[PDB]
């Protein structure tokens, strides 16, 4: 047979037989996984290399996208096709409504969503007040290290080594060192709290509940540029079920965050930029990116979904 | 944090996947999905140290040489329910010694499904008997279902690797 690895964000993978070789669809691949329908509905196959991530649709044939990757890179980006070999990943469906995600009870679905959420957090893609980030850190301590112990954890435990697995990388230096006391405190509080279930999926679900309020939660990220004496600022464009978010690409600083119904978009005729008009404001800005068309299609779709 | 490449081996149906998924995910896999090849990652604490386990979950009915070359520790899983699964383990052990070209390979014999005490074909004593024949090997009776001796399998391999 032919087979492929479907990765997850934590670096794990599952091999899946390709019944129909490179003609196998996402649909057939999703079936080849060990997920029920109480799992499969939340997730789909993505194709990603270091500088381009795409969600594929059920009818897509992923191995054909792997094949055609240099043309896809050239169409959608300005990158160096030599450095990117894509792989396939199982990830959250960008279309998944938050309301639906809140329904989820399945332990496997929870940990998959959790792993992906954790990945985004540690990479700096989630912008949130220090309080929220500290909570999230305490939950990962519980999740990864188990119950707090005065002996093991009280002092000289959270060095940069340990801190790195629980706080956004963008904060590891400037803010995180100051946090270590308050993380331990909330960690301890979690451990001794008998009102907080220590069941893995319960703790993971809590982590997620904290992520659900972050504006970029579950965002697909595209890249482009804005111009501010005109200075180029490379950006991540984050589109999720909530709206649109710009991150400074270098710092992952949150530049703007707009909810659907509070902004309008216009695709450049050239298909290489889009304009955002931020109503309840005199604010507008233009993003240059060869992903402009995907971005706008996705905006329309996720806006279209709200009722 | 040191990385530990662990490999779970044994014949079809023994519970290689069930043990792995229980250990990593805390879930018990009910359905029987013959594995092609899965890899899992899990951070754990063995002897006061943080370890990153990469656990390869292999096909029973099946690149074997590659796994053995690459792996640092091997869980050799049989089902106490099925005699041939026990019988098959001699060859795997000897193959690993061949490929690694050494007697000193971190390794554990694991008798799985110790919750089906009823349907038990293979005895605990034959289990322990096999392990001593194997240079005073480690031995565990396990249940993916009941969560008995699940973690110990993996921790034991870390310890052995660290020795
Ligand atoms: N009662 C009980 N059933 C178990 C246990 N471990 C596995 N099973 C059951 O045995 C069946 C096969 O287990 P599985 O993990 O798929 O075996 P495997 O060794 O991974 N098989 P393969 O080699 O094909 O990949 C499943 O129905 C599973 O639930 C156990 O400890 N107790
Ligand atoms: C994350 O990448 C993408 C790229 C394009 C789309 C798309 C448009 O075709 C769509 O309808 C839904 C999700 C998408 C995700
Ligand atoms: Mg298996």
């Amino acid at each position: 047979y032919e087979k492929v690895r479907i990765y997850r964000m934590d670096g794990s993978y599952r091999s899946v037989e390709l019944k129909h070789g490179n003609n196998t669809t996402v649909q057939q691949i999703m079936e080849g996984m060990r997920l029920s329908q109480e799992t499969q509905q939340y997730f789909t196959i993505w194709i990603c290399s270091e500088n381009l991530s795409l969600q594929l649709k059920p009818y897509h044939k992923p191995l054909q996208h792997v094949r055609d990757w240099p043309e896809i890179l050239a169409e959608l980006t300005n990158l160096d096709p030599q450095r990117e070999t894509p792989q396939l990943f199982l990830r959250r469906d960008v279309r998944l409504p938050l309301e639906v995600e809140k329904q989820i009870e399945d332990p496997l679905a929870i940990l998959i969503l959790f792993d992906e959420a954790r990945y985004n957090l540690l990479k700096g893609f989630y912008t949130a007040p220090d309080a929220k980030l500290i909570t999230l850190a305490s939950l990962l301590l519980q999740i990864v290290y188990g119950n707090y112990e005065s002996k093991k954890h009280k002092q000289g435990f959270l060095n940069e080594e340990n801190l790195k697995s629980i706080v956004p990388v963008t904060k590891l230096k400037s803010k995180a060192p100051h946090w270590t006391n308050r993380i331990l405190h909330e960690y301890k509080n979690l451990s001794t709290s008998e009102g907080v279930s220590k069941e893995m999926h319960h703790l993971q679900r809590m982590f997620l509940q904290n992520c659900w309020e972050i504006p970029t939660y579950g965002a697909a990220f595209f890249t482009g540029q804005i111009f501010t004496n005109h200075k180029v600022i490379p950006v991540y464009v984050g589109v999720n079920i909530k709206g649109l978010h710009l991150l400074n690409m270098e710092t992952k600083a949150l530049l703007i965050s707009l909810k659907y119904g509070c902004f309008m978009w216009q695709l450049g005729d050239t298909d290489t930029c889009f304009q955002i008009h931020s109503m309840e404001n005199k604010m507008s800005f233009i993003v240059h990116t060869k992903q402009a068309g995907l971005v706008v299609k996705l905006l329309m779709k996720l806006n279209g979904q709200l009722m | 944090m040191r990385e530990y490449k662990l490999v779970v081996l044994g014949s079809g149906g023994v519970g290689k996947s069930a043990l792995t998924v229980q250990f990593v995910q805390g879930i018990f896999v009910e359905k029987y999905d013959p594995t092609i090849e899965d890899s899992y990652r899990k951070q754990v604490e063995v002897d006061a140290q943080q370890c990153m386990l990469e656990i390869l979950d292999t096909a029973g009915t099946e690149m074997r040489d590659l796994y053995m070359k690459n792996g640092q520790g091997f869980a050799l899983v049989y089902s106490i329910t099925a005699q041939s699964t026990f019988n098959d383990l001699q060859d795997l052990r000897e193959q690993i010694l061949r490929v690694k070209d050494t007697d000193d390979v971190p390794m554990i014999l694991v008798g799985n499904k110790c919750d089906l005490e009823d349907e038990r074909v293979v005895g605990k004593e034959q289990g322990q008997n096999l392990a001593r024949q194997w240079n005073n090997c480690a031995f565990l009776e396990s249940s993916a279902k009941s969560k008995i001796n699940v973690n110990e399998i993996f921790y034991d391999l870390v310890r052995q690797i660290n020795r």
